Formats: structure tokens, sequence, C-alpha cells
């Protein structure tokens, strides 16, 4: 009787919309009781399937709808979404080209497609596409906040204002709706959303998980009361998709191998295969234990072994961001479970008892924003394995080739032995900086940045040149080896000014909005000779930027624009900026870090939310308060002091230079001592028999 | 991973 499951099918589809997934499910395999060649319940059964994570039995029933109804455009596109999650991208793309074959005007499909071109970097593709689900379907939710943030990656502010308020509205639609928010919780940060509506689409996609663990039918776990069993040690679990070339390790790959094997038992475990990088060698050697988890797709095996393992504090490194299975803090297979580092913002979600933070960058007037309990760290939560990384980079020496700290640079391992061979090397006192005078081994290494050789030779000593690392050891190029020649670069490499003022920022561009790049304009009108640098990070955003800034009245040649470049090259090379002016929108935080290592110091201006505060946290812990605005007019007056006070700003550039080394902020062996601490306070609090609470003494 | 939208057939 295709018309009584016609009912149970369009009952089942409310039933969806309510969130009732079990009751659609039932319903939906009911209507294929009454009617098992209905095609269409085939599909839709699919679909709460694969909101399950039963993946391959959803495919199971697109397959089948497809076979009942070869044209069914419907369950192509859908059966496009499941491969897509699968991570079978041609496969998806296959889908979703044949639906949109079969139907022209299928805007789904459009924006599903558009998803596609996206997450490949091609953002124009992923516009037009997203663009024409709008034209086709004008009340589309997914696909107008997915198109505002491939603009905002792009730096296109085409009616800005209203668009904000679109997304606003469309937030609020679907909070009060009940429905899941189109605006992803990373992204939230970066619009005109409230607190209360931002901790609300974090809530929301917690939840999701809810969805994914439920069918597994778990019971909760018995955990540890006592260190008993681990001989006293505290078994911290640290999970995350970023252990290999990724930020995440670039910050924290140190910490594992630091912690006390007296108090502490590491345990990593890695959401994602090994990339064969040193950074995943690092800590997979490092760590007490290493746990592939890569290898166990079922969260409810995989929430068993961490379990099994007796963690204690399991600690969730992605939050919601790409390779997260946060489906394995929603079992709860520790009693203690804290966000830390990888994610900036709440989790909003109720698996998560803390978010390790600090006081400059949570401060507890905002304890509203969060879900979770606040927990500070000592100084600032942020920390980077800089000095591990880049040790060429904590001295440094120029050539005088008219006395400038930023125009020529040299740094290097052996870069004390280099200057002891040369008979006219003098030091500026600041530690100081050695100057190498406009001789005839000034001229040699000049010469090779001109002709754009890759290396030469001098007194035994091997000069490279900075540009062409990936050439000479692509290990030290990514960070995984510490450089062992020592290195030249030039503000000529980069086409910057040698007689002008440089800003930088170095952030990823959707970072900028409108009133951030008015400021800077701000800044570089008042002073007359200077550039701002930035990355085409990605080189589309270029164009855009330069409208607006042209619009604005800067000439095109106030804005100077690099490639990105290997992580080693870009933190070297800030060390030819002379300021950096912090994104306040969405701070530098891996980025603040990076800048902050070459030296160069960082204006930034608070705001509420976590992602906006992290810079003006790693300059408090730098002991540098100076550069921290409270308000618009204060962040350009800071701006543009530090660019026409040159006493000023050699000053605040040498302070900067001495206490990225003298304060706490890349020091790892005292950041895991602090970590620790806190650890052991988590643990006491919840050994006596607390839920978790506010530690922030 | 940027989410996508299943259609639901009536
Ligand atoms: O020219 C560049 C610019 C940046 N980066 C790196 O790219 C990553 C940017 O990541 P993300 O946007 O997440 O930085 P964050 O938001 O933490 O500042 C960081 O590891 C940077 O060190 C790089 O290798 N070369």
């Amino acid at each position: 009787c295709p018309t009584h499951a016609d009912s149970l099918n369009n009952l089942a589809n409310i039933k969806r919309e309510q969130g009732n997934i079990e009751e659609a499910v039932r319903l939906y395999r009911k209507a294929l009781e009454v009617f098992p060649e209905f095609a269409a319940a085939h599909s839709n059964l699919a679909s709460v399937l694969q909101q399950q994570g039963k993946l391959q039995e959803a495919l199971m029933h697109y397959k089948e709808a497809i076979r009942i109804s070869p044209t069914f455009a419907d369950a192509y596109s859908n059966m496009g979404n499941t491969l897509k999650e699968m991570q079978d991208v041609q496969g998806a793309l296959q889908c979703y080209t044949r639906a949109i074959q079969i139907n022209p005007a299928f805007a789904d499909a459009h924006s599903n497609l558009a998803s596609i071109h996206k997450d490949s970097g091609n953002i124009p593709e992923a516009i037009a596409s997203y663009r024409t689900a709008l034209k086709l379907k004008p009340d589309f939710p997914d696909a107008y906040c997915n198109l505002a943030h491939c603009l905002q990656i792009v730096c296109d502010w085409t009616d800005y204002d209203e668009r904000m308020k679109k997304l606003v509205s469309i937030v609020a639609d679907q909070l009060e709706k009940n429905r899941l928010p189109s605006v992803h919780p990373h992204h939230s940060m970066l619009y005109p959303l409230s607190h209360g509506f931002r901790k609300a689409i974090a809530e929301r996609h917690g939840n999701l998980c809810l969805d994914k663990i439920n069918v597994l039918h778990k019971p909760p776990y018995e955990h540890p009361k006592d260190l008993k069993l681990s001989d006293g040690r505290l078994r911290v679990g640290y999970v995350s998709s970023d252990f290999g070339n990724h930020p995440t390790s670039h910050l924290m790959q140190s910490i594992p191998g630091m912690h006390n094997p007296d108090k502490f038992e590491v345990f990593c475990y890695a959401l994602s295969p090994d990339d064969g990088t040193n950074f995943r060698v690092k800590v997979m050697a490092e760590a007490n234990h290493f746990i592939d988890l890569s290898q166990i797709p079922c969260n409810g095996k995989a929430a068993d072994r961490i379990h099994q393992d007796g963690i204690h504090i399991l600690v969730n490194m992605n939050g919601y961001t790409k390779g997260a299975r946060n489906e394995l803090f929603a079992l709860r297979p520790a009693p203690i479970q804290a966000m830390w580092l990888g994610y900036p913002g709440t989790s909003g979600a109720l698996f998560m008892d803390y978010i390790i933070t600090d006081q400059e960058t949570s401060p507890a007037e905002v304890a509203e924003q969060y879900s979770e309990k606040l927990a500070y760290m000592p100084h600032t939560f942020f920390i980077g394995d800089h000095a591990n990384m880049f040790p060429h980079l904590k001295k440094k020496a120029v050539i005088d080739f008219k006395i400038y700290d930023n125009r020529i640079v040299l740094n290097g391992i052996d870069l004390k032995a280099f200057l002891d061979s040369l008979p006219d090397v003098k030091i500026v006192k600041m530690l100081n900086m050695p100057v190498i005078p406009m001789n005839t081994i000034a001229e040699a290494v000049i010469e090779m940045i001109n002709r754009g050789q890759i290396q030469i030779t001098i007194n035994g000593f091997s000069i490279s040149n900075g540009l062409a690392t990936t050439q000479i050891n692509n290990k030290a190029a990514t960070g995984e080896e510490v450089p062992r020649t020592i290195i030249v670069t030039t503000r000529s490499q980069y086409g910057l000014p040698e007689d002008a003022i440089v800003y930088c920022n170095f952030n990823q561009l959707y970072k900028i909005d409108p009133s951030t790049l008015q400021m800077w304009a701000n800044i570089l009108k008042r002073v007359p000779n200077s550039v701002l640098w930035l990355l085409r990070f990605p080189a589309v955003g270029e164009p855009n930027i330069q409208q607006y800034a042209q619009n604005m009245g800067l000439p095109q040649n106030r804005i100077i624009f690099s490639p990105v470049a290997p992580k080693e090259e870009h933190v070297r090379r800030g060390q030819l900026a002379d300021v950096c002016l912090d994104t306040p929108l969405c701070n530098g935080h891996t980025t603040g870090m990076d800048v902050l290592w070459a030296g160069t110091p960082m204006v930034t201006m608070p705001g509420e939310t976590l992602a906006s505060r992290v810079a003006a946290s790693q300059l408090t812990c730098l002991g540098c308060l100076e550069l921290i605005a409270k308000n618009r007019q204060e962040y350009e007056d800071i701006a543009v002091k530090l660019g026409t006070d040159l006493e000023y700003l050699k000053k605040v550039r040498g302070k900067v230079w001495k206490q990225r080394i003298s304060s706490p902020l890349f020091n790892t062996k005292q950041y895991t001592m602090e970590l620790e601490r806190l650890y052991l306070q988590m643990w006491e609090h919840y050994a006596a028999g607390n839920k978790p609470d506010h530690m922030i003494k | 991973e940027t989410g996508t939208t299943n259609t639901a057939t009536t």
C-alpha cells in the first residue's frame, strides 16, 4: 500500500524535523514493511542512519533506492553526503554531479557540491555553487551560512552589514525552533552573535555526538577513585587528530616528554594515522604510551580502550575541528575531561568538565560564555615549542649595508663561530647584536641574494639563502629539524622597503574584517613611511583586500603580499617586520607565538570571546602590557607611536627580544610543571567526591 | 570539513 507507506513516510519526515530520530527510523522502517519497493523511504531512512553514524547501512539503502528508481535525484545527492563523510570525495562528486544532471534546479545538490569545492580550496567555485543554490531556494540556511564563510575566507565583504544581520537572524530562528544551527561553532567567533548564541550553537553541535553514541547502547563507565592501580601516578590521556605536522604539535610536542614520570603516566591517543614526520616520531617515542585510535574506527571499542587504560584525566585537543571524535568524550571513559589548547572556544557540551585557560584569556566575569568550569594556568594557557624547534633564532646578527636590526639578518647554530672568523665584527649592546660592516664578506652575501643563489661558503661556513631552504634541507624547512647552516634573511627577498616601517600580520585572511582593515588604514595614513605586510592566505583574498584598501585611500604599493612559506621561513622572516598588528576579530594564536619568537612587538585589542583575547594573554605573560589596547583609538595610537618614535620602537623591540627568553612564555619545562599542578588540583577535587568547579583561585 | 544538507523526500 503506497498510500499508507506514504503517510508513514511523511510522519517520519515530521519526527525527523523535530529531532526525534529514533521514531523517524522506526516509521521509515514501518513504511518499508508496508511498501518494500518504496524508494523514498529507503533514501530517507538512509539519511537518518547517516546521522547515527551507520554509514555502511545508509549506503546499502541509498543503493536500494537507486535500484528501484534510477533517476532518483534526492537519493544521489543524499548518497553523496554519506560518501563525503566516508572521505570518498570522488564518489561524492560523482553523486552530486549525477543529481544535478537529473534535476538542474536541485538546490540542495548545488549546495552540497559547493561544500566539496570549499573543502578543496576552490572558493570561487564554491561561491558560485552556493549562489546557484540560493537562487533556486532563497530560504536555505546551510547554503547562506556556508557561503558567508566562503566570503569571509577571501575577505569579500559585499553587503557585509546586511550579511551579518541575516546570519544572526538565521541562528536566532534555528535556536528558537530547536534546529541545529547552520553556523559552525568554530566560525561563530567571527560573527556578531551574542555569547549566549555562541554557547548554544556549540551545545547543539555537542549534542549531535549523542545521536552517534546512543545506538551503541553502552552503560556508564566506572571510574578510578584513587591512584593505587597506577602506583600513585596520575594517568593523563591526550586525544588529538594532530600528532604530526600540524600547529597543535608545533605548540605542545615537547610536553608529553617533559611530564614527571614520578607523578604522571602519559598516554597519547592519536585520531590520525602516522604522517611520517618527526613530530609524530617525537610524540610516539616520548609519551609513556602511544595509541593509534585511527585503527579503531568504532567509538565504542575506542572508548573501551581509553577506559581500560585507566585514564584519570582525558584531554580534548580538537573541540570542533577537522578530525575530532568527540563521541569518545561523550562516552565519558574518564572521570575528568578537559578542553585544552586545540580549540579556541567552549564545547558547550555536557561531556566536557573543564576548559584550561587563564585569567587574561577568560576572566571570571565571562564565565557565562562557557559550559565548562574555568581552569586557570598561572600565566597563559598558550604555549609553543619554538625554543626547541627554532633555536637558531635565539640569536641574530645583521649586516650594516649603509644600524637597522631588521633589514639583513643572519641566524645560525654556528653563527658565533662564523662571526669569530671575521676581523671586523662590531657589537651593538641592547643580549646584544653583532654587526658585520659593508665589507667583502657582506657584498658576497648580498650578491647571493640578488643573484638568487642557493648558498655560498665563507671561511668554511655554509651561508644559505633563506628563500631556498627546501632545496637545502626540507626537514629544516618544515621545522622537523634545526637548520645546520647560517641563514640569510632580507627585506629585499620579499620586496619590503629598506627605509620604511613594516607592519605585519601573518594570519589567515579570514581573521580580518572591514573594521580591522580600516584601523590598519588609519595607522598607515598617520605613518606615511610605512607598509602593511600580509600573506596570500589564500591568494584570492589579495585583490579583495587591495580593493577595500585602495577605496580607503591607500595606494597598492602600501600593502605588500607574500606567499605562505614553510614553517621555518615563516617564523624566521618575522624578524624583518618592525611591528605586528594583531587581528581583533580572532587573534593570532600559533601565529602570535610565531611573531613573538622573532622578537617582533605585537599590538592587540582584546575582545570578549576567547579567540579575541589570546594575544593579550601572550603579551601579559611576556610582560608587555604597553602593547594591549583597550579600544580602537588606543590600538591605533600605540601602532602609530611605534612607527614614528624610533627610540620607543627600539626599546619595545629589545623588551620583546629579551623577554621571549626570560619570561615563561616559551618555557615548556615550566609550563608542564604548572600544567601538572593544575591536573593534581582537578584530581584532588574529584577524589574528594566533588563535581567540577572553577579552579581560578 | 564543511557540513552538507540531506534532502527529505515527500
Ligand atoms: O607563511 C606561513 C604562515 C603561517 N604558517 C603556519 O600556518 C599555521 C596557521 O595555522 P592557524 O591559522 O590555525 O594559526 P593560529 O590561528 O593558531 O594563529 C601556523 O602553524 C603557522 O605557523 C606557515 O607555516 N607559513
